[PDB]
């Protein structure tokens, strides 16, 4: 999408 | 480059005198690797987001808090900050004040409307750094910061600070292009992703963390408002036991050409 830094969302995986 | 009336040991002492003003635990500048004197002069250090025109701030009307007379670890029913959370309701925080293991992404934290002290259990990220961190050269990337001190899994190290741009802003300054960008998305809940933090001229020392496909920090969402989702802090928690003198690295997914890292499970593109 984009060349910039993420969070990768809230889908579940213990951040 | 402007400044080149200035020594490079005049431009090192000035961003070292920098880093000292800075509040909280100690940032140190070493540089053993090129003959680079500094990162940027003109950059600022902040200890909150420095909001532009055009984004909306959450409305103080809307914003709710706990009553609860800080909280209480051991009974984290009554504490009405942890509603939007699943059972079994606790507190994103074990009583060694780390994250837990199976907190998610989102942490819910207490605000300034709750009836609490600044020393409330569910307050990690708004107490702040705790760690002396050091900015240093790195051997193909740019800058890095390395924590000095052990940081257990489950650590808060600091939140990424910057500018908070909207999305029209971003692309024009989405680009001078060198490889180099200070932007990161505030992507985590999708029904509302709008802005996006710039650390170029604002930020905090996060904005030295590079990039690693084995990442030894991660980002969780750390929410204090009510059900304001376009702006929350960015907090850096350590998902891995880190030494001291250990580069600090997190997933620019979140999970210029290649990518350096060294990791055996290198996927070759930052893609950020
Ligand atoms: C947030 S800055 C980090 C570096 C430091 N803040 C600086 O300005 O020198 C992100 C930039 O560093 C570079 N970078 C970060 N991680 C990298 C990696 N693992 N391998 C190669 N380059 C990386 C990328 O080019 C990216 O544009
Ligand atoms: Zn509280
Ligand atoms: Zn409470
Ligand atoms: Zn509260
Ligand atoms: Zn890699």
């Amino acid at each position: 999408q984009t060349a910039r830094l993420s969070t990768g969302g809230c889908a579940p995986r213990k951040q | 480059d402007s400044y080149t009336h200035l020594s490079f040991y005049e431009k090192r002492e000035l961003f070292r005198k920098k880093l000292r003003e800075i509040e909280g635990p100690e940032v140190t500048l070493v540089n053993e690797v090129d003959d680079e004197p500094c990162p940027s002069l003109d950059f600022q250090f902040i200890s909150q987001y420095r909001l532009t025109q055009g984004v909306i701030p959450p409305d103080p009307n809307f914003q709710s808090g706990c009553n609860c007379s800080g909280c209480d670890l051991n009974n984290p029913s009554r504490c009405e900050c942890l509603d939007d959370l699943d059972e079994p309701t606790h507190f994103a925080y074990d009583a060694q004040g780390r994250v837990r293991a199976d907190t998610g992404a989102v942490i819910y934290e207490c605000n300034s409307f709750c009836s609490c002290s600044m020393e409330c259990p569910n307050r990690v990220v708004q107490r702040g750094r705790t760690l002396p961190l050091e900015i240093f050269k790195t051997k193909e990337k740019g800058w890095g910061v390395r924590s000095l001190r052990f940081a257990p899994a489950g650590t808060f190290i600091t939140c990424y600070l910057g500018e908070v741009i909207t999305s029209a802003e971003a692309a024009k300054r989405d680009k001078d292009d060198d490889g180099i960008t200070y932007l990161f998305d505030l992507d985590m809940f999708d029904d509302a992703s709008e802005y996006t933090v710039d650390a170029q001229n604002y930020g905090d020392v996060s904005r030295f963390f590079n990039h690693s496909c084995s990442p030894n920090i991660a980002i969780y969402s750390a929410v204090r408002n009510h059900g304001f989702r376009t702006i929350y802090d960015l907090a850096f928690f350590a998902i891995k036991d880190i030494q001291p003198l250990e580069e600090l690295t997190f997933d620019y997914a979140g999970a210029r050409r290649q990518c350096k890292c060294g990791s055996a499970n290198c996927r070759g593109w930052l893609f950020g």
